[PDB]
């Protein structure tokens, strides 16, 4: 799924 | 305040160490010259002035969770994944960074740097050490620590501390303005540039009217789309819809500064580390009231604006907190700060 | 002759006696209300200065102070902590906890008890010195806003504004919130109307015998009356009525309830607490009787922000005469704390 | 690029369609293996259910976004994991306008959409769903229990394998394409299409499979240096004109809903989904597979790849030759023309 | 209970050299179950030469500690000062209205500082940043004692003051410092460099959570609003209180010239003597990794210290790191087993 991060949207496969 | 900085260009300022010492006090400085109109400003400090004495300790640096840049677009219209990859040290990723495969390309002009950066943005994605919770600061630099700037923004009652970016060459940020719309700092501790496209705040609907025209999917399922700083648009693309915006490329020691609702973006021209934090003036705050949230992330970042409507607009607590308060921002303005330059 | 014993005097104007603020305080002073250095003026039951306070609860306090209190033996400090700032909501629902409501008590005394045997327990929060007033626009008559005595020559001419001095200051109050001994900054007038909620007890010594308080404060702080000529002013300093009668300091009690107005006078020292949640309003005023006050009040010297107001404005325009005594400096007038002001003569005719 | 390498469909009737095994045998008497890749359309009255209305509220658990980089008909696919979903969301994004099929008239202009726009609007792709839609009852070419010798893993070893030895689910939208690949320890594969817009197919005839890893391994040299069966990753694109170009024959077709499709062993394939469909697959094998099992080059750059003990297998079907295997002294050529011995009653 | 009382140390020179390996002998010998240890250092060891330099150092926020309280348990809230030097200070605190009582017995300080705490608030020049070590001494500086500790900032370079660097503490008589554990459970060390002595509460990790339930009950409003109330160092117990409700406690007077060293979750409390000044940071073993993921930290106020511990997980305890970023670590601390460097001293 994803997560949000200061730089964005962080996917973790 | 219109008469300053009429063009709206990126300015770049070169303090003196007395000038440089008071960060809050500089930013205000800027603001009374009209820098935050672009949206971005550069600040060069004093030579003298430096955060750290060397960068041969850093290689033990830890990236936890490094992003390989997917890129999807053509015509200038890109659309940036962020993958997490194992984490990595400083070492291993500056000899990924300038290995063959992923070192800058060969070039003699920016512009061609450029071409290259928007031709090539698609292919052999790079990895990107971002977001690394730490600071390359020393203890003892008082002046301009991003660690521990000291602005309003440390009311909130973590948006205020470092973080570090271990760029190679052709890592990307999207267009996007800072989370609630606050300060950035951004400061290149070494290594190769980074380039930055600005549109003035004055503008900034404008380049929001225009990415939702190109991505309205993205735009029907989240109003701040842009918040999610996955928006690649290249600057061929605005200029071909009269969009006013500036570049600038950011060099060691440099740092740069956005503004409250400035869009920005770019691309690193191969290994660096930069260090960045989001601060605030009083001329925030109405920019935090107002600022357009990502609605369907349940951990977007979102600052609660009470404890700075209460302590610096008391009188219109009651008419904020009954939704009525249409203050309107004029984005030429200072922050009240800058009073002792005007 | 009048007003021998120097007590506390109660009036009750009618609201033709009431309107000019000014007038009816030369009658007070006429009747010797200001040698006790405190007087209540009960204001006539038609009279509202507000149709409801209903519509206060997003009112933001700025800066609570909690109030930590040391000391024994009838003598204390007062530490003001200042906290972030908290809606008028929030204050009551603090107040009126169980950790800070008013205890039980039968008598007026039970509760005096209470005060200063808990005075250094459970420090509260006062939601002190908020700029505002709860006044509403159309009233004239004893306007905190607008009382329009002599005083507003400091920002009329002057152009001099001193929050709480020249403008009105809002306080909220709880159960065993203090204010401590202190005449008004340049020894003003003061005027308190508690707007709503609990009592606002008061102590007063009478100005005649207020040097008598200062030498005792200073004989019992003698560190702070070397690092001050004026360490009183600071209003950390909170002293016992048994103290007071302990070392004979002439002093009385009032009890001030909501709608109710407090006048201090010149060098009137005061001191008091709160028995609950309240609401009142203070601000400073003058009369031409004040000005000898502030030509010889002794200031704090060992802040430099403490309040100070030019004198000569007031001299030159009500003691034309004397500017130039008083300002070569041998203008040793002395002040008899016990004549009333000069607009009282129509009163004493 | 080779008559015997042309992907054959056959049309079996409900008799010859009972005994799946045995119909296997039959195709490969006929050369069908030789292609790599074979379509078996099965008689008009079967079905393996009687409706697709009760699926609507099926989840799909990892959704992957397939994100495409390259250019010059090479690509590597990154697959994104996504919320979970319904197959009523998936196909409400499938078949929306920016997912949905593009326009067109014939197979190739399709073909060249999808080389074409390959690297954008990145797909979701329900992929990789445990469970079958075939209902219990129905025991003709059954995924969820081919009864295949392939069984033996889970009867004797114990083992389950998630897709190998048990069915998968496959929600496809257009562009949605699997990488060049063949099956895990090269098995034979089956594809059901069980409704929607077709999917098409490539195919390398085994023969020339290790042409076209060659060519793969001079295209991708760093990931053939990680992983020497770096293909095992499923994530190399390889474009029909690359493949031309290259010398390497290879053939297309493609599958409509309601057919099956047949992988051999060592048969290299990959395609695309035109739309929104939905897919049912499983790895089975034959005794010639066995060989295969025993030299199937695997994945060596991750640890939780699948690899099949051969030994039940061996011990089995080739007992005089199991010491020698175990030893690694069996050094059998492969000929991958050679049908499996159960087609010897074709023969 | 000898087993968990405050010992002293008395190293030669060559075992004081180690500074870590020192720690793991004294955990060897049980120091650790107290919480509190002593460590007197080699009498040829100084630290810094002379103190008479530092006068016109400048402590930027010295707090005058107002305390409310009675019957034995007290709240004390810290009044920022203005800005003073060490000599402003040192006035002040030798003056007659701020220095120490008359007295023989300690118990008759003691005493008269329970009796005293709420009235003549003194001023505590705490949390200065800085050291007074002189550059070139390589035992025992708290400005780099070289524990794994520092692996927080070999790994992200983020340093927290007082935690990975050292702290200046100017006393006065009365001047207290209120019941916690240090931030993270981590360990202390607090070297007093010069002045009257100060004394120190030590309740053994063992009892800990007793401390914090007793505290619970005393503050239930505290309690209810932060989960770890005490880490904000405003709780004063009297020791009368502890024994009263049978929380074990020691109690040891560290002189100038002396170590002492807090173990992790070991809840300490004490008061300065009078004029002094000591220095202090704080330092990990790999005992305290466990310590540092069962830390309850304080839950409502951000600038609460709060260490990343994924490093020395990732690092000491692979075999643990699946589960415990899954939640599934479910190791039972036991506070009597000393740390694993200790191997060496059986
Ligand atoms: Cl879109
Ligand atoms: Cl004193
Ligand atoms: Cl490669
Ligand atoms: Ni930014
Ligand atoms: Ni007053
Ligand atoms: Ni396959
Ligand atoms: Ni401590
Ligand atoms: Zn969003
Ligand atoms: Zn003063
Ligand atoms: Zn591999
Ligand atoms: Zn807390």
């Amino acid at each position: 799924x994803v997560y949000n991060t200061r730089s964005g949207w962080r996917w973790y496969t | 305040s219109e008469t300053l900085n009429p063009s709206a260009r990126i300015m770049t300022f070169y303090p003196t160490m007395e000038e440089f010492r008071n960060f809050s006090r500089y930013i205000a400085y800027i603001e009374s010259q009209g820098a935050h109109r672009a949206g971005l400003a550069k600040v060069v400090p004093p030579k003298e002035w430096k955060p750290r004495a060397s960068y041969d300790d850093i290689d033990d640096l830890v990236i936890p969770a490094p992003i390989q840049q997917l890129v999807t677009g053509q015509s200038g219209l890109f659309t940036q994944y962020n993958i997490q990859k194992k984490a990595m040290t400083v070492r291993e990723f500056r000899k990924i960074a300038n290995s063959d495969k992923y070192c800058t390309p060969r070039y003699s002009e920016f512009e061609e740097l450029e071409r290259k950066y928007w031709k090539n943005l698609t292919f052999n994605p790079p990895i990107y050490g971002a977001d690394v919770n730490g600071t390359l600061y020393e203890k003892h630099v008082d002046e301009w620590n991003i660690g521990r700037l000291r602005t309003i923004l440390d009311l909130v009652e973590g948006v205020n501390t470092p973080y570090l970016y271990f760029g190679m060459w052709k890592t990307s940020f999207a267009w996007h303005t800072e989370d609630m719309d606050l300060y950035s700092i951004n400061y290149l501790h070494f290594g190769e540039p980074k380039s930055w496209y600005s549109v003035p705040p004055e503008h900034g609907k404008r380049l929001e009217r225009l990415a939702k025209g190109f991505f309205p999917g993205s735009a029907q399922s989240c109003e701040a789309f842009l918040r999610h700083k996955m928006t690649l648009i290249s600057p061929l693309m605005l200029k071909k819809y009269g969009i006013p915006f500036d570049k600038v490329t950011q060099e060691a020691g440099e740092f740069m500064i956005t503004f409250p609702y400035g869009y920005h973006a770019g691309f690193n021209h191969g290994f660096n580390c930069a260090e960045s934090t989001n601060f605030a003036t009083r001329r925030w705050i109405e920019y935090g009231k107002q600022a357009v949230l990502c609605s369907c992330r349940k951990d977007m970042v979102k600052i609660s604006m009470d404890v700075f409507v209460r302590k610096f607009q008391p009188e219109r607590y009651k008419l904020w907190k009954a939704g009525k308060d249409n203050t309107v921002i004029d984005h030429t303005l200072p922050t009240p700060e800058a009073a002792e330059f005007l």
